[PDB]
């Protein structure tokens, strides 16, 4: 009777870049729209709601969406994307007679792209504090893509950006390790980027 | 503003789970949902107005109580793992207008046996990067641990912190072939090197595990795999 | 010029589940009447023309029937914590609404208001989306409706199926 | 047409 469809589970824009996460929903009759957000290690909250009226729900930071009864749909849209934005998106559907019952799409996780004016990509090899080891990836741009482990006898985490908010300076970070006792840095063997 | 509880709670196939819901407000609408990757949020039961109860999209297995228009109760009198999952509470005082809780995280377990915590060990800076980058950065590993169910904080001198501080969203697994496989887990964290050259600042990494409770049956020489903080170390240097 | 109309009220019963009356208007002619006290509870056709329709549509509107009934005892226990009143009284809550249509199908004139006790309680006024309120529990609703948008919601019915829905009746001659 | 659940007050 009434299920919610979201495209893409997974999406990953640039800063200011525009965005569109997409809404396709069951048909008829009266359906009452709704997106949602889901912060980090958090719960939803109301991002945007439409009873009636002008299709298109503008939010006040930022974000807006449009209804189209034809196409049926309720699509969101930024038109610059900040980084505090990174989080999961729901849209939420609800008819007459169901007013308080709401259907909630998939869900699409926003990854947002740090931009960073100065990468410098390096990779290092960390020693234990008590034993007298682990190699790191980071200072790399948002452009390059982290690679999974060729060996597989090896474990690799993809990219994960941090922020100095005391110095205002944001940082991707990966990091490969293993318990083989022969281990060196050089051997990053996927997507690399020489410099 | 609603509150559910408990927020992190294991229990084994077969046993009785309940979990709560109370909202100070005035909303008459009470919710609970379930979120998982690969199917979203899916409505269990709502109610509306104390002592209603109303049925969801998939309330098998589960039973619902409206005690007073401020709380709502979940109720597992029956524990399987498909249940395993992350609930959440809602209220609403408008149609489609919802205020949800914090999560209750939740863990059914198949057997006991497969049961083990996180060996945490924390890695110190380089010399390379401190040349480098003028800064530092730290790294806490958590290994070897089934089920997934772990908090990871960074902790230097005596403060939860959160800036410069990179945690990964999902665990791996050690064997993801095995299915009975253990997770792992990373984290990091970068500061001035100043700030580590001191070997008065002390960095710490502590994880929570939420395991088996206090009175469980253990039915092996094995350390009891309880619900514990495991964590690890690192202090400053001049050098 | 045409007009319609939906008067659904209710009274609560001390301690049970009231008694609950919708009955339509149509250019000031009561054309339909649902009850709950009837043996058979149920939507019924007033006026002659009306009998055309299939159960569907009868069984349908019931439904929505119910949905009041749930709606009207659970807002005569919050109005009676607002005005901080006895659990042991018998009070009366009413919902009047419709819109008023032209002559060429378009749209004149809407309402939405409702009342306390047999006294006006709140009001949505002609630019359709502010309200006017009564006394000082009034404000209340008031407040929780207007931040939230309670008009828009309601435009839904009275732009859309409201106007509609009053041409399908006058069909007949 | 009657109209659906309004809002809670």
């Amino acid at each position: 009777a009434q299920s919610v469809t979201q495209p893409d589970a997974r999406v990953t824009v640039s800063e200011g870049a525009s965005l569109q996460l997409r809404c396709k929903y069951s048909y008829s009759a009266t359906p009452y729209l709704f997106w949602y957000v889901q912060y980090p290690r958090q719960g939803l909250q109301m991002l945007l709601k439409y009873y009636s009226g002008d299709p298109v729900v503008q939010g006040v930071n930022g974000f807006e969406a449009e209804f189209s009864k034809s196409d049926s749909s309720f699509h969101l849209r930024k038109a610059s994307v900040h980084w505090s934005d990174s989080a999961v998106y729901f849209c939420a559907v609800s008819a007459k007679g169901t007013g308080s019952k709401l259907s909630f799409g998939k869900g699409a996780k926003l990854t947002v792209s740090p931009n960073i004016q100065n990468p410098d990509p390096a990779v290092y090899q960390l020693r234990d504090s008590k034993s007298s080891s682990v190699c790191l990836f980071t200072d790399f741009d948002s452009q390059t893509n982290v690679s999974q482990s060729k060996d597989s006898d090896v474990y690799i985490t993809d990219k994960c950006v941090l922020d100095m908010r005391s110095m205002d300076f944001k940082s991707n970070s990966a990091v490969a390790w293993s318990n083989k006792s022969d281990f060196a840095c050089a051997n990053f063997n996927n997507s690399i980027i020489p410099e | 503003a609603v509150t559910q509880s408990p927020r992190n709670k294991v229990t084994v196939t077969g046993g009785n789970v309940t979990l709560s819901c109370r909202q100070t407000n005035s909303h008459n609408y009470m919710y609970w949902y379930r979120q998982d990757t690969g199917h979203g949020l899916r409505l269990i039961h709502y109610s509306y107005g104390a002592g209603n109860l109303q049925i969801g999209d998939v309330p098998d297995g589960y039973k619902a109580t409206r005690t007073t228009q401020e709380d709502f109760f979940l109720l597992l009198e029956l524990a399987s793992p498909s249940q395993t999952s992350l609930y959440f509470c809602a209220s609403s005082d408008a149609p489609g207008q919802l205020y949800f809780g914090e999560g209750s995280k939740l863990t059914v377990l198949e057997d006991l046996k497969n049961v083990f915590p996180p060996e945490v060990a924390v890695f110190e800076p380089s010399e390379a990067e401190i040349s480098h980058t003028q800064k530092a950065t730290l790294v806490c590993l958590a290994t070897g641990f089934y089920p997934d169910h772990v908090e990871l904080s960074w902790w230097v001198n005596g403060k939860e912190v959160h800036s410069g501080v990179c945690t990964d969203p999902q665990p791996l697994k050690e064997q993801p072939a095995l299915n009975d496989s253990r997770y792992a887990l990373s984290s990091r964290l970068r500061v001035s090197a100043t700030f580590w050259q001191n070997p008065r600042n002390h960095f710490r990494c502590q994880v929570q595990f939420y395991g088996l409770s206090e009175n469980d049956e253990w039915t092996q020489d094995r350390a009891k795999p309880v619900t514990q903080i495991v964590s690890a170390e690192a202090w400053g240097r001049a050098d | 010029p045409h007009s319609m109309r939906y008067y659904e009220t209710a009274t609560s019963r001390r301690g049970g589940e009231p008694r609950y009356t919708s009955v339509g208007y149509v250019d000031d002619k009561e054309f339909v009447r649902f009850d709950s006290d009837a043996e058979n509870p149920r939507y019924e056709p007033q006026v002659p023309w009306m009998e055309q329709e299939g159960p569907e549509y009868w069984e349908r509107i019931t439904q929505i029937a119910k949905g009041q009934e749930q709606w009207f005892r659970v807002n005569l226990r919050t109005l009676l914590g607002y005005y901080n009143q006895s659990a042991g009284g018998t009070h009366t809550l009413q919902w009047m609404y419709g819109c008023d249509v032209g002559s060429d199908g378009r749209l004149l004139r809407g309402y939405e208001q409702f009342a306390y006790d047999g006294c006006d309680y709140i009001a949505l006024n002609e630019d359709l989306r502010t309200w006017t309120a009564a006394d000082m529990a009034a404000q209340i609703t008031r407040r929780k409706w207007e931040q939230a948008g309670a008009a828009e919601y309601y435009r839904a019915y009275l732009e859309g199926e409201c106007v509609e829905w009053l041409h399908r009746y006058l069909k007949n001659g | 047409m009657p109209a659906g659940r309004p809002w809670d007050l």
